[PDB]
Protein backbone atom coordinates (compact mmCIF):
# COMPACT_ATOMS: atom_id res chain seq x y z
CA UNK A 1 0.00 0.00 0.00
CA UNK A 2 2.61 2.28 0.92
CA UNK A 3 4.99 1.58 -1.83
CA UNK A 4 1.65 1.49 -4.69
CA UNK A 5 2.96 -1.57 -6.07
CA UNK A 6 5.30 -4.47 -5.82
CA UNK A 7 7.66 -3.57 -8.79
CA UNK A 8 7.82 -0.13 -8.88
CA UNK A 9 11.18 0.21 -7.79
CA UNK A 10 14.47 -0.95 -5.87
CA UNK A 11 13.08 -0.28 -2.77
CA UNK A 12 9.45 -2.14 -4.01
CA UNK A 13 11.48 -4.72 -5.47
CA UNK A 14 12.69 -5.64 -2.41
CA UNK A 15 8.94 -5.94 -0.75
CA UNK A 16 7.97 -8.15 -4.20
CA UNK A 17 10.59 -10.93 -3.62
CA UNK A 18 9.86 -10.30 0.53
CA UNK A 19 6.27 -10.42 -0.17
CA UNK A 20 6.23 -13.48 -2.39
CA UNK A 21 9.36 -14.93 -0.56
CA UNK A 22 7.59 -15.05 3.13
CA UNK A 23 4.14 -15.57 0.92
CA UNK A 24 6.32 -18.52 -0.57
CA UNK A 25 7.79 -19.20 2.68
CA UNK A 26 4.78 -20.34 4.52
CA UNK A 27 2.95 -21.80 1.60
CA UNK A 28 5.08 -24.12 1.14
CA UNK A 29 6.76 -24.48 4.54
CA UNK A 30 5.68 -28.33 4.24
CA UNK A 31 8.15 -28.80 1.64
CA UNK A 32 11.02 -27.39 3.09
CA UNK A 33 13.32 -29.40 5.78
CA UNK A 34 15.49 -26.78 8.20
CA UNK A 35 19.04 -27.27 6.81
CA UNK A 36 19.86 -30.47 4.76
CA UNK A 37 18.85 -29.34 1.43
CA UNK A 38 15.70 -31.54 0.62
CA UNK A 39 15.74 -33.78 -2.75
CA UNK A 40 12.10 -34.45 -4.07
CA UNK A 41 10.98 -36.13 -7.40
CA UNK A 42 7.75 -36.01 -9.36
CA UNK A 43 6.67 -39.02 -7.55
CA UNK A 44 7.78 -37.96 -4.90
CA UNK A 45 5.68 -34.43 -5.08
CA UNK A 46 3.09 -36.12 -7.00
CA UNK A 47 3.51 -34.59 -10.43
CA UNK A 48 1.69 -35.99 -13.38
CA UNK B 1 34.42 -50.59 -17.89
CA UNK B 2 30.57 -51.43 -19.89
CA UNK B 3 28.72 -50.49 -17.03
CA UNK B 4 26.57 -46.51 -17.15
CA UNK B 5 26.34 -46.55 -13.43
CA UNK B 6 24.05 -43.24 -12.85
CA UNK B 7 23.69 -41.63 -9.30
CA UNK B 8 21.00 -39.21 -8.53
CA UNK B 9 19.38 -37.62 -5.59
CA UNK B 10 15.77 -38.26 -6.81
CA UNK B 11 16.62 -41.74 -3.88
CA UNK B 12 18.82 -41.82 -0.88
CA UNK B 13 22.08 -43.64 -0.68
CA UNK B 14 20.59 -46.94 0.20
CA UNK B 15 17.09 -46.59 -2.20
CA UNK B 16 19.86 -45.91 -5.11
CA UNK B 17 21.69 -48.87 -3.45
CA UNK B 18 19.20 -51.53 -4.01
CA UNK B 19 17.86 -49.19 -7.40
CA UNK B 20 21.46 -49.24 -9.09
CA UNK B 21 22.29 -52.88 -8.00
CA UNK B 22 18.95 -53.45 -9.13
CA UNK B 23 19.27 -52.33 -12.58
CA UNK B 24 23.36 -53.95 -12.94
CA UNK B 25 23.44 -56.75 -10.73
CA UNK B 26 26.25 -58.79 -9.50
CA UNK B 27 28.38 -58.61 -12.85
CA UNK B 28 29.45 -55.18 -11.59
CA UNK B 29 30.00 -56.12 -8.26
CA UNK B 30 33.10 -58.04 -10.26
CA UNK B 31 34.59 -55.51 -11.26
CA UNK B 32 34.12 -53.98 -7.87
CA UNK B 33 36.29 -56.84 -6.26
CA UNK B 34 38.90 -56.97 -9.32
CA UNK B 35 39.77 -53.29 -9.00
CA UNK B 36 40.35 -53.63 -5.18
CA UNK B 37 43.18 -55.78 -5.81
CA UNK B 38 42.97 -57.67 -3.25
CA UNK B 39 43.04 -60.88 -5.34
CA UNK B 40 45.85 -60.02 -6.83
CA UNK B 41 47.62 -59.91 -3.24
CA UNK B 42 46.40 -63.24 -2.58
CA UNK B 43 48.51 -64.36 -5.93
CA UNK B 44 51.15 -62.39 -5.04
CA UNK B 45 52.31 -63.68 -2.14
CA UNK B 46 50.98 -66.56 -2.82
CA UNK B 47 53.13 -66.65 -5.38
CA UNK B 48 56.86 -65.49 -3.83
CA UNK B 49 55.93 -68.33 -0.81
Amino acid sequence: AEEGGENKSERAKQANALHLLLIGFEQNRERINTVQNSTYSMDQLNFS
Amino acid sequence: TAFRVSVNGYETSNENYVRILSEWGIPLVDQLIHDSGIESFRSGIGLYL
